[PDB]
RNA sequence: AGGACCGAACCGACUAAUGUCGAAAAAUUAGCGGAUGACUUGUGGCUGGGGGUGAAAGGCCAAUCAAACCGGGAGAUAGCU
RNA sequence: GCUCGCCGGAAGACCAAGGGUUCCUGUCCAACGUUAAUCGGGGCAGGGUGAGUCGACCCCUAAGGCGAGGCCGAAAGGCG
RNA sequence: ACACAGGUGGUCAGGUAGAGAAUACCAAGGCGCUUGAGAGAACUCGGGUGAAGGAACUAGGCAAAAUGGUGCCGUAACUUC
RNA sequence: AAUUCCUUGUCGGGUAAGUUCCGACCUGCACGAAUGGCGUAAUGAUGGCCAGGCUGUCUCCACCCGAGACUCAGUGAAAU
RNA sequence: GCUCAACGGAUAAAAGGUACUCCGGGGAUAACAGGCUGAUACCGCCCAAGAGUUCAUAUCGACGGCGGUGUUUGGCACCUCGAUGUCGGCUCAUCACAUCCUGGGGCUGAAGUAGGUCCCAAGGGUAUGGCUGUUCGCCAUUUAAAGUGGUACGCGAGCUGGGUUUAGAACGUCGUGAGACAGUUCGGUCCCUAUCUGCCGUGGGCGCUGGAGAACUGAGGGGGGCUGCUCCUAGUACGAGAGGACCGGAGUGGACGCAUCACUGGUGUUCGGGUUGUCAUGCCAAUGGCACUGCCCGGUAGCUAAAUGCGGAAGAGAUAAGUGCUGAAAGCAUCUAAGCACGAAACUUGCCCCGAGAUGAGUUCUCCCUGACCCUUUAAGGGUCCUGAAGGAACGUUGAAGACGACGACGUUGAUAGGCCGGGUGUGUAAGCGCAGCGAUGCGUUGAGCUAACCGGUACUAAUGAACCGUGAGGCUUAACCU
């Protein structure tokens, strides 16, 4: 139903010790523009593998 | 899958047609009748010059299951109707001397040899 | 609340007549032996009967 | 359970599956590229290949088909007078899907369909 | 013709589920009763607190009812907490 | 803009009541909107309601209220 | 109290089927309900179907299921006819 | 009996079994005549009780369609 | 002196109801539960006529006595009246043994068989309904048995509200009346999103003193443990007749639990078809939308049961009650104190599952790493550059894996997924055309057409090379081994 005594802020410390979010360190690099994109993810430009394939 | 609260129809010429299960014999806390079992029945509905009467219990062994019976080989038989014979009770022998309709091979026991002489078909 | 039964004779008696168990069961006691009295009259009717038949 | 079990949900009841496939699908005939969640498009693929396939062979029956799915004669008319040709040597897997940015509304991961003709 | 029958609008609110810090300080969904009458409703008046009104429960009188609300007696009194 | 779906004796179109600029246009995005907002009944500036025939006002009155004198009541006041 | 599944008087109200202002699909016209994208576990809510038996569950056939429309024939006891 | 404590009163019907129900007896703990008595067709979102039909109520649950639950992004409570 | 019902006399003038109740307080004081006690209840022993054919020690047992358990009712008010908030039913259980069954034994007035009584034993199982608000109880039909109790008379932050104790109403009795009741009779809101402990499952960090990938031993723990029927041995043993065996063997059911869809079926709103109303494609036709999938008929893969297989051990060691040998004490006798052998579903294992966080951190096999100058507590050290392996992780395509993580397959050196081709399966003779008919419609083409998740192939599409993490030969002491 609801507490009965109030957790203190160090166990709350604890709770949320899973709750770190994670970096990716995934990023790939473009072949033609070079540019920073992420894995199996197109450019921002539109650039894929060497490929202007999003055409705009 | 007769069981107890179950209206059957009655394969002989004991004088009664509408019956009502009320307790399946066997083991202990057993649910349900096969086609080659013994269960409690009594009586709902009966011819006026009959061998039995209305509100009458006795044993009664079951032929004919509207769930059928699978077979050895895979295959089953089933019915349009859920057909039982009447026993003495006490004797556990037919009161009836006429049976109507097909049975199944499944009585193939020494407590049902006059019944399956006496039956049309199978 | 009590109830005694008198197997022999199957009679059975629920003294809710008063309040605390044992008074009950005391006046159930009471209550059991007052009908074995009148019934062992009724029989004695029985007996009685036949003498003037 | 959904052991062996095929197919997305995708939050809408089937009349309404099957009627946001049939929308989308002319839509993409119609621009040979569209932006979409990546989901979408992963289903997607299992609604137009046959469409494409059956745009393949071209036959007074199928048009018919092809106009009982879909419900479109703008779009048929871009199948088996263009698709239809254009894919005659290509067997199986007309589409390609490139997964862009999310959205930036919800994060969506979204993602890009297309043809793998688009000669341009 | 009918305080007649079936039954929408309208009025009412019998059963179950949902809800119970709810969408809502009594509603929603599915079936229900009446529905030409003692019917229902819009507008504007009259009746007032131990009084009003009451097909009468002690119900209702601005979400508040065996006694409404506001202010003043009044910092009432309190062998009790 | 192109398809799709929903209500359709209403989730439509007009008046009375009641609110009070919420209506239109330009412009802005902190706060408000249960999210984002280049959107809005949100901030800011300007603009918009034209009547002998519509309604109220006005003429005549219902329930009812007030009430010259009058009647009654410590006073207030009440009935008429 | 809120951008609240509630309440708010009067007018007009089409096409087909239909007895109808019921209902169903549409017109005129107005809207997609102001958080969404995926997953498709237990469990909860709203529902569909279910072999054999058919109330044996249970305080109780509560809820559901089912019956359901038009015309014709036919229709008991009892009765204030 | 909407009235009967002892009492599930005692007998018949109903069921395989009936503290409830329907008839009957009378010992009316403590019925009774406008504190109205006894019957009464019809009516009733009314109390109790059987039969038919029908079904997932149940034996025993099984699968499936949707909204949550769960994960991700945004805003972000309450009782205690 | 009338004068103080209660006689230190609230003034010598004074009764009741309240269940809408309301306010102020109390566990200082009751009801449920817990507590101390154990009158009572329950159970177990002692003395012992008698009853029983004879004989009390087959059984029962008066006359009285001695104790135990804490399940009946009570006693006392210790806890709670700034709440312990309810009887029964439903679901889910768990423990005790004074045992209802099944097992092992002693005695008999136990012939046979069936019973009665007592001792050991908790392993496992210990009904369905009618009636009642029900526990209890009566009846019906079984069953191997339908055990006795504890666990807030188990369980309502799990469900119901029938009973009962809120407000309405009626009946009978009592009361002048309000109203009450050893009473009964219709109707009557059951609130809560779980911080912690606990439990059922599943992950991350770190440790395991070098790092990583796999396979196991195994402490410890859990699940499992029921039983009926028929026949054979033998219609023998036993028995005057009637009846009717222990032991051992084989086969088949009931209940329960586990696993799995090949069969029998259910579901199968992603598959096919028929069909009512209505809207749209100009129109007919052919289709599609909507009306719970519009209403229904069938149905693949999955999932699942009512379907199909399988399990309960046998056995071993040590024991309980119990049964004996030899032999004492006590020259005899004696299961007993030395010593030895049997002896239950009970104990430990045997069967299956988890399992090295078992910090006691184990065992086995294989693989990988042996660069530099300074600081300087000269330290199992640190700074920077050159290198960062085995392998992992991430990302991606996804699973009969799954809430999320995790675990599994694969990443072109490729069949992971989708698609495509073919088959299979399901649905039932498509559309169009020709012919016959006044027409609905029929017939041929055509078991075709259309076919979700199944099977076998094909890289057509998408799984990109590397980047990121992780290192650079692993302290001290002693023994035994190498110069």
């Amino acid at each position: 139903a609801v507490q009965q005594n109030k957790p203190t802020r160090s166990k709350r410390g604890m709770r949320r010790s899973h709750d770190a979010l994670t970096a990716v360190t995934s990023l790939s690099v473009d072949k033609t523009s070079g540019e920073k994109h992420l894995r199996h993810h197109i450019t921002a430009d539109g650039y894929y593998r060497g490929r202007k394939v999003i055409a705009k | 899958m007769i069981q107890e609260q179950t209206m059957l129809n009655v394969a002989d010429n004991s004088g009664a047609r509408r019956v009502m299960c009320i307790k399946v014999l066997g083991g202990s806390h057993r649910r349900y009748a096969g086609v080659g079992d013994i269960i409690k029945i009594t009586i709902k509905e009966a011819i006026p010059r009959g061998k039995v009467k209305k509100g009458d219990v006795l044993k009664a062994v079951v032929v004919r299951t509207k769930k059928g019976v699978r077979r050895p080989d895979g295959s089953v038989i089933r019915f349009d109707g859920n057909a039982c014979v009447l026993l003495n009770n006490n004797s556990e022998q037919p009161i009836g001397t006429r049976i109507f309709g097909p049975v199944t091979r499944e009585l193939r026991s020494e407590k049902f040899m006059k019944i399956i002489s006496l039956a049309p078909e199978v | 609340a009590v109830r005694i039964t008198h197997i022999p004779t199957g009679i059975v008696t629920q003294c809710q007549n008063d309040r605390s168990q044992h008074k009950n069961k005391d006046q159930a006691m009471k209550q059991m032996k007052a009908k074995l009295y009148e019934l062992e009259m009724q029989k004695k009717n029985a007996e009685k009967q036949a003498m003037e038949d | 359970m959904r052991h062996r079990k095929s197919g997305r949900q995708l939050n809408r009841n089937s009349s309404h599956r099957q009627a946001m496939f049939r929308n989308m699908a002319g839509s993409l005939v119609r621009h040979e590229i569209i932006k979409t969640t990546l989901p979408k498009a992963k289903e997607l693929r299992r609604v137009v290949e046959p469409l494409i396939t059956l745009a393949k062979t071209d036959s007074v029956a199928n048009r018919r088909l092809a106009f009982a799915r879909t419900r479109d004669n703008e779009i048929v008319a871009k199948l088996f007078n263009e698709l239809g040709p254009r894919f005659a040597s290509r067997a199986g897997g007309y589409t390609r899907i490139l997964k862009c940015g999310f959205r930036a509304g919800d994060n969506a991961p979204m993602a890009y369909i297309e043809l793998v003709d688009r000669s341009e």
